[PDB]
């Protein structure tokens, strides 16, 4: 078991629709996501104090950051980001 | 039922038809009307959008078909109608086992043959027949048209409908003696 | 529909029979087990001051081989079921007025009266009928009744099948009147 309630979650990437197709279209690429995974508590709603350990706590979200960073091509200023995305949901000890 | 959209961007639509695909049914539907083509227009099999679709409507109305050439190599067909068309006499292969429904309303019809009624005997769907407002010949061998008509009552939608050819009168009012004196 | 907990203890039925009545269904079967026996006396009706006791009905079909001489003509009795018996005559006297469906499934079908047809009006009610492995024979009269059920094609529920001996198929098919 864990300390904090975290549930695996799937996010499906978001889908590029043919509205110009005025016409029906294969659900095929609907039916299979490649999708990216995330971590929520669902504890209280990421509320609960991780009961079964006594000591002053309260479970929080953590996140994690993907620093992707390429010089143009066009030979512009240097292109950097940093997604964040929810990585995990820990408990930590707190004081009064 | 009347969420309808484009036919796959697919040229496969006969000419005067103006075809669509519908959803809900899976049922790519054929909507050649007003005398688009004399003849029976080609069938466009479900392997087209994406090969979906199993059933398939024929919408021929108003129209001067007088051969079904309808074929059981064409058991895509679920419905057709074939209103308001000069067909005298029909055949066997021309009603395919597969179908549905058939109406075939305010035709030219007078015929039958047991061959062609064979499937009177139930069908892997329920044949669902409206044909009516048609003059249809009167003998014998129309009586064993009659009593088919008697014993499948529930099959057709009407029996008030149907007429005598030269006089008009409810196909009911007949046993197959008076019609053999 | 729940029987014989709707249906108190005033048993019009005989133990013989298990007679229950139905709320829903409106009716009480007579529901008995017994075949070849007397005519099932099930003629009282609790109403029970309530519309779910004002029908009637028959289980074993095969309760006697002379069919059952319903000579109170009760409005309770609506759907008849009759099965694996030799009958062989009908009183009109017998069938009621307010009944609506009868068999004569697994029994014989010999020269029956015009009086049966006239008795039964479909204006006042719908008539529905079974016949089926009616093996006895047909004759002239017996072609007047079935040229009868043949006009009345609808009320004849059954006339797909019913056939006779001489005829050897169905008694429609044939209705040569020069052959009794
Ligand atoms: C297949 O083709 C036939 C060919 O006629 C289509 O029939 C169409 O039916 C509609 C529905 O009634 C008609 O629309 C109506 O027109 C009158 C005329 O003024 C108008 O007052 C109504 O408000 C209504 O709009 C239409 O005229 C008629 N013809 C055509 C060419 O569309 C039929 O709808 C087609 N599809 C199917 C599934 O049958
Ligand atoms: C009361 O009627 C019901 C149904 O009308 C009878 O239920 C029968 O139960 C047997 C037991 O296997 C089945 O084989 C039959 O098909 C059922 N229906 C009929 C019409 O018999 C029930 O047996 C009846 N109870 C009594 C005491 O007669
Ligand atoms: C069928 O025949 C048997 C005779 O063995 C009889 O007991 C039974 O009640 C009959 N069934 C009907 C529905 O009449």
């Amino acid at each position: 078991p864990f300390l904090c309630e975290s549930e695996q979650l799937l996010i499906h990437p978001k889908e590029e629709l043919s509205r110009n197709n005025s016409m029906v279209w294969i659900v095929n690429t609907k039916d299979y996501k490649q999708g990216v995974r995330i971590e929520k508590c669902l504890k209280r709603q990421l509320g609960k104090p991780c009961n079964f350990c006594d000591a002053d706590t309260e479970c929080k979200q953590l996140f994690h950051y993907r620093t992707l960073v390429a010089v143009d091509k066009v030979t512009k200023k240097p292109y950097k980001e940093q997604v964040l995305l929810p990585s995990c949901c820990k408990c930590a000890k707190i004081l009064s | 039922k009347d969420l309808l959209c484009d036919f796959e961007s697919a040229d496969d639509c006969p000419k005067d038809c103006q075809c669509a695909m519908r959803l809900l049914d899976h049922t790519v539907i054929v909507n050649c009307s007003g005398r688009g083509l004399t003849e029976f227009p080609d069938l466009p099999i479900p392997s087209q959008l994406h090969e979906d679709f199993n059933a398939l409507e024929v919408h021929v109305e108003n129209n001067r078909l007088t051969k079904l050439p309808n074929l059981t190599k064409h058991n895509e067909i679920t419905q057709l109608y074939a209103r308001n068309n000069s067909i005298q006499n029909l055949l066997p292969h021309n009603i395919p086992s597969k179908l549905r429904i058939i109406d075939l309303s305010q035709n030219l019809l007078k015929m039958i043959d047991d061959s062609t009624l064979a499937q009177i005997n139930r069908s892997s769907h329920l044949e669902t027949i409206r044909l009516s407002q048609n003059q249809w010949l009167c003998d014998c061998p129309a009586s064993s048209f009659l009593i088919f008509v008697q014993q499948n009552s529930r099959l057709i939608s009407d029996m008030s409908a149907i007429r005598c050819h030269p006089s008009g009168k409810s196909l009911d009012s007949i046993t197959v003696n008076e019609l053999c004196f």
